[PDB]
């Protein structure tokens, strides 16, 4: 008792925490490991107090968290722990437990390979405490472990261990019973063969435990049944309706944990094909139950005095959003009656929950809701002013979920009142209503567009005011709102009275922020929306903005190089700085057009751009390719020298695995065509084949297809002798794309391409000439220049095939098309 | 079947931060 | 009032012996710039305390504009001639440092004020100003020159010394204010020759030296008179004056007038130089390093240069002495005789060969003198004769030299190591393949040296290993040799971290070694490659950060890059083809493209070298980048940077070979400037030869493109390659010219006499080339007819006329 | 003409100085 009797009093005084020992003894110990475990395991008999003995064990627990575990005396602690996992004093047992669990969690401890083998072996103990102490640690380890546990870590085949776990479902105490269920649950997603072969046993045993008085067993059963829904659907399908009715009861469970875990069942079931048919009959009972879980109570006092990221309220609501998307209109009979009372009922809480329901319903049952909108929208606009903060918040959201309908009616009746009321809500409330209103307004902007121009001064005063009013969190939501405005109003925003108020706060944040602060992302993305909309109005600001953006890109690239050469010595850069600076540069390029040429000429932007296009990160390439097309269009003078360099990369990136990169590549190629003319010829081979491949590819987003259709067209218009050879292969999808798109200068230029391509290879269209006619028939108002081309081609084929064949062919026509083409082009 | 055009680059600017929502 | 009462306690705590107040007063010090000057100029107390107030004031940028730079300047100029000499000079430093902070203009009165204080009655006012005006001149005032010239006469020693000291700082400027007064300076210098003051005397010497280089015309009338004086001053008591006098002979020997002028004096001069070439004070500071320049070295340097001026005529003046010195007497007197023997060496080499069979064995003996300082110069003097030693039968001189020198490399002191290891590199360089019989033997010792040597000598060792690899080539490619040389080098490689500047010599060594070992370097080549690419990548990355923000990012030492690029270039030259795989997987070519653009010529020079190296090794991979490189190659054809130009030029040549007809589109962006470089006057022969060959190689692969300009370059092209011996490259260039001639024969007509001479420069051309020449020369004889051809070739010198006849039947 | 000052060729790159170096010498 030389080192021990001195250390035994340094923890006894460390307990009595005044101002002295809370800083003196806490820092004295942190400058040992062996004796602390001697105190927790050996002296923690009569000799010392339990609180004292467990405390030295807990400082040890904190010590473990590198040079401590790699030591050879770590083996003494570890040995000492497993000797008494089942200590009769619950406190010391609990200490040993968190000490074991922590040591093992220190990097999947393979310096402790005796651990799991000894634990599984200790499950078969007779001392309940030893059994439950081991099962306790085993559960925590199974759950923390990133991988699942092999027979190599266990020292028994899972073929033995899985059914051994299932045995403990059948008898022990409730503690063990759930320890057991938790353990077997760790083997469901990995589809462990041992478990799959023991499926019917696991399931049978699960039903046996369903109804267990202990909540922890119950939630584990729900948790288990949810996992099996995704992994092993075939074995639940026979018992489904019987499972559903169990889960329905569990969603309603006395205990909030079980309720949430059960509630997750519906979210999971909804994702499965069978969901529609299987659930129908239970809707009469499920929906009333979900809706009920969507109020609050204890929650309530926390929000006005935040709450959890995920809980029963959000889950039920989330479940209801999905279910709506499943049944759509068919759901409304089950929801509307209940919704009718809620929306007006009680005060505060019951009403709020009804407003939540209405928004949740939206996406799914949008069509079936239209009828009820003319009377509900005004009631919601009316609710925006409610006395209670939380009723205002949810109302903002629910309205945003019907923004599209509001926009489609006469702007005076719904939009104007809503927009007026929304602009008010953005300010002065609490932080929660600010966020909801501002966010909701950004949605409305995106949907309204030109319709906002009337109110632009009042809009712009609101948002700019909020800049001073708001605070970090809500400010990022404001950035989005200002950004959306710019986008949704375009050049209309360029007026000195608007510029002189919007710019100063944006520049203030610009100078305040430093290049390493991730607060630049929302700010700069905002400015790229603004610079584009303000066009040449941005001129006074472009100089410093450009210079900074290039620097950010240069530095990110530089940092990425260092990291590549010395991964263990240089930190990888946050590439979001690069993605954002590129996007702002492209926004300058669009708004400023030719006025950017000097800045580009005098910079090293294109050299940098070149490395960006080669970056591993799709988002980085995507940004640069957009910038490429923007520069191609604004100052090709400076781009052209690099055309030989960029095109091979452009060709590589014509790969639809990354829809957004491939789109921007495609779009840049076409914009390069316009610019080069007949010089494009050498480059077409490395591009055309891939483009015809993606236009012919099934299940491809409308945007990608359209851009490919325009790019082929432009490549045609510029090199007919190159692209026409392949006309027969792409015209079918080509027409299909641009057929649905309205008239536009871009669609115009793609057709002019097809026309010059036909007038070289008329054979290429014959096989699908039907579509090319439909394509010509889609045009509501062609330019006089285009009209002639279409006639000369259409009549030109009537001339070739013969008047007899032309009549028989133009008979299989859908009737309106026959009339459309007959009237408009004289057929 | 009529539509609005999607010609142009896709700027997936996921740095604007709208409200996650009630759920 | 209160802060001055603590300033007596501040300069007494900077005077208290304690180490506790040696740290506390150092912390209280830099924590003021007005109070100090009062303690020195006005404020009663001890005299060391009044001047220690001056040291901390002169120590003190913010006070130079803070109104005090007119209040302090008030106190010093008013008291520039204080009682104690200490205070007077401390002010002199202060007036200097206040004006020395840039070219500060808070002082319009300064110059005009001190130049008025010069005519003061009070001595210390006159001396004070002159000591201040001198400190300025050494760190607009030209009008003072005629006034300065006046003070040469009357005053003390001190004032006369400043007077000559000031006028001296204007001779280089060649200012009108002095150049008009030439003879007054010269005559006044002569009257100041006899001066019994050393400080004056050296300035007079120094002036007469600068006058040698600025106004030769004025001294010539006297010259033989000034020499007699300089000879006496070279011999002066006080080594300072002696040294400054010595610089004379070194300077004089650089003017064409020297040859004929000195001849008479040589018997008087040489003994004096040689006498000064030994050491005494410096001698004890070497046993128990000396300066970068003293009398010994100056005398030696002079003697080296004179030997290069007089050549063999120097011998009769020196041999007599050399015998009395080399053998006779002990340590110091002997040591200097051998230094003389090395000094003489370059200049009067041929005249000393007869004497070598007796002297080199004698030197080989001294290599083991019991005195280190005799060992050292023995190494050096021997290396000055390496070329003769190697030109004799190896067993008589080379073998014993290589033996003893190798012993000297190891053990002894650091100074004999250095001399011997550096001497051995000189041997390796001259011996080359003659050392193959000893590679294992040599390498044994140099590897021991690698363990024994400290940083400084390590550098010299690296050079000796590098030189070895270069001098012996492929003969180094044997497992015995690579097995002993490579481990110590890998050890250092592993021991060093990427930021360590000691990485430069190692990689430059490993570069020479990698070439010497052809394929032997394969087991080692992967990590060596990878590390180099890392170095280049990191260096450029850091340069990018600095370019983006100099405020926040340290600019890199681009020497890591130059060294990595030179090692990749030696790896490429060695493995050639085997490098292929490594190149393919790496991003060198992208990096190289940044390097070729780097603002530092050396970085461009190194990468173009690598470009040409990689064009030979694995053009497969260089080709896709040709369109990108060639514009930059085109840009860097600029003679202002000779080395970059040469390497660019070289790379182009190499490129064209690799792409036949395909090179055509790239010729216009490169051709013009190549033609301009070859016609450029006063251009290095290496650049011209390479330019000659590249033109050739280009026109060989694309005659139609380059022949058009055959008239513009044929002459310089011929005048260049004309003098280099027969080689695979001269052949490749001559083919190109032949092919171009038989496409535009017209372009050659004008200067055709030079092509005939260029053809006659060949001694054993390949048969195919022999014919091209033949068919061309005949074609032209046929063209003009036999009679006209007879007239033309009658204007040839004899050997041309005869060899063209014999060899080509023309 | 006719008599050719015979010289070794300097063809090839001008490699930069190594970062070691020899002995500066006695002077």
């Amino acid at each position: 008792k030389p080192d021990e009797q001195g250390l035994q009093q340094i923890l006894q005084l460390l307990k009595e925490s005044q101002s002295p020992d809370t800083t003196i003894q806490r820092t004295v110990q942190q400058k040992p490991d062996f004796n602390n475990y001697l105190i927790f395991v050996l002296t923690k008999l009569k000799s010392e107090d339990e609180p004292t003995r467990s405390l030295s064990g807990l400082i040890l627990k904190n010590n473990v968290k590198f040079q401590n575990f790699p030591n050879g005396v770590t083996d003494f602690i570890k040995s000492e722990c497993l000797n008494n996992i089942g200590d009769s004093s619950p406190l010391i047992r609990a200490t040993v437990g968190i000490l074991i669990t922590t040591i093992a969690s220190k990097g999947e401890l393979q310096n402790w390979p005796d651990l799991l083998p000894k634990l599984c072996s200790l499950l078969d103990s007779e001392d309940y405490n030893t059994c439950e102490g081991a099962f306790g640690a085993l559960q925590k380890i199974c759950e923390d472990s990133a991988e699942i546990l092999d027979s190599d870590v266990l020292d028994r085949p899972l073929n033995i261990m899985i059914p051994k776990f299932l045995q403990f479902f059948k008898h022990s105490s409730p503690k063990i019973r759930s320890h057991a269920v938790a353990c077997v649950n760790q083997f469901i997603i990995s589809r462990t063969q041992a478990l799959m072969l023991h499926i019917d046993s696991f399931i049978e045993n699960l039903f046996a435990l369903a109804g267990d008085e202990e909540p922890e067993v119950r939630k584990n059963v729900c948790r288990a049944l949810v996992m099996l829904l995704e992994v092993r659907m075939d074995r639940l399908l026979p018992h489904m309706h019987n499972i559903v009715e169990y889960m329905l009861q569990r969603t309603q469970d006395q205990d909030e944990n079980v309720a949430l875990e059960a509630c997750e069942f519906w979210l999971t079931l909804a994702e499965q094909p069978i969901c529609k048919d299987v659930l129908v009959r239970h809707l009469p009972k499920l929906i009333p139950v979900l809706v009920n879980g969507m109020k609050y109570s204890d929650i309530d006092i926390i929000l006005l005095k935040t709450i959890s990221d995920w809980n029963l309220r959000k889950c039920s609501a989330a479940a209801l959003d999905v279910l709506a998307n499943v049944y759509r209109d068919e759901l409304l009979p089950h929801i509307l009656p209940l919704l009718k009372e809620l929306l007006f009922h009680h005060e505060w809480v019951v009403k709020e929950s009804g407003i939540l329901v209405l928004g949740a319903i939206a996406e799914g049952c949008m069509q079936g809701m239209i009828p009820y909108l003319p009377e509900l929208i005004p009631h919601l606009i009316q609710c925006l002013s409610d006395k209670k903060a939380l009723v205002r918040s949810i109302t903002c959201w629910t309205l945003s979920r019907y923004a599209h309908w509001v926009v489609s009616q006469p702007p005076d009746t719904y939009l104007k009142p809503l927009m007026t009321e929304l602009l008010k809500r953005i300010l002065d409330s609490n932080k929660r209503v600010q966020e909801a209103a501002c966010s909701a307004f950004a949605t409305l902007e995106e949907e309204a567009c030109t319709e906002l121009v009337p109110y632009l001064a009042y809009i712009l005063d609101t948002l700019v005011f909020a800049f001073s009013k708001y605070q970090h969190k809500n400010l990022l939501i404001l950035y989005d709102a200002i950004g959306t405005l710019a986008d949704s109003v375009g050049h209309h925003l360029n007026k000195p009275e608007y510029i002189q108020m919007l710019m100063p706060p944006l520049i203030q944040k610009w100078n305040m922020l430093k290049d390493e602060d991730k607060d630049l992302f929302p700010l700069l993305e905002c400015l790229s929306s603004v610079a584009t909309a303000l066009q040449s109005g941005f001129l006074p600001y472009c100089e410093p903005v450009y210079q900074r953006c290039v620097n950010l890109v240069q530095k990110t690239l530089a940092q990425a190089m260092l990291n590549n050469a010395q991964p263990d010595q240089y930190e990888a850069p946050d590439k979001d700085f690069m993605i954002v600076a590129l996007d702002l540069l492209s926004g300058l390029a669009e708004g400023l057009g030719g006025n950017i040429e000097q800045l580009v000429a005098r910079s090293n932007i294109l050299t940098l751009m070149y490395q960006c296009m080669q970056d591993k990160m799709p988002e980085v390439r995507q940004s640069s390719f957009a910038l490429l097309g923007d520069l191609t269009k604004a100052c090709f003078q400076h781009v052209k020298p690099c055309i030989a360099d960029f095109m091979p990369i452009l060709g590589t990136n014509l790969n639809p695995e990354f829809i957004s990169v491939c789109n921007n590549a495609t779009w840049a190629i076409g914009e390069i065509s316009i610019q080069m003319g007949i010089e494009m010829q050498p480059y077409i081979p490395m591009v055309l084949h891939q483009l015809v491949e993606i236009i012919n590819r099934p299940n491809t987003p409308k945007t990608l297809l359209e851009n490919t259709a325009i790019t082929i067209g432009r490549l045609g218009y510029v090199c007919p002798q190159e692209v026409a050879p392949m006309l027969q292969q792409f015209i079918r999808p080509w027409c299909t794309s641009l057929r649905n798109i309205r008239d536009n200068e871009e669609k115009d230029s793609a057709f002019r391409g097809i026309c010059t391509m036909i007038s070289v290879n008329p054979s290429g269209v014959i096989q699908d000439f039907i579509f090319f006619c439909d394509a010509v028939a889609s045009w509501i108002n062609p330019k006089d220049d285009l009209r002639d081309m279409f006639c000369k081609i259409l009549h030109g084929f009537k001339n070739q095939v013969g008047d007899e064949n032309w009549r028989r062919f133009s008979d299989q026509f859908p009737l309106p098309l026959k009339e459309r083409l007959a009237a408009f082009y004289g057929v | 079947n009529n539509q609005s055009s999607n010609f142009g680059p896709m700027k997936g600017g996921n740095f604007g931060g709208r409200s996650s929502g009630p759920y």
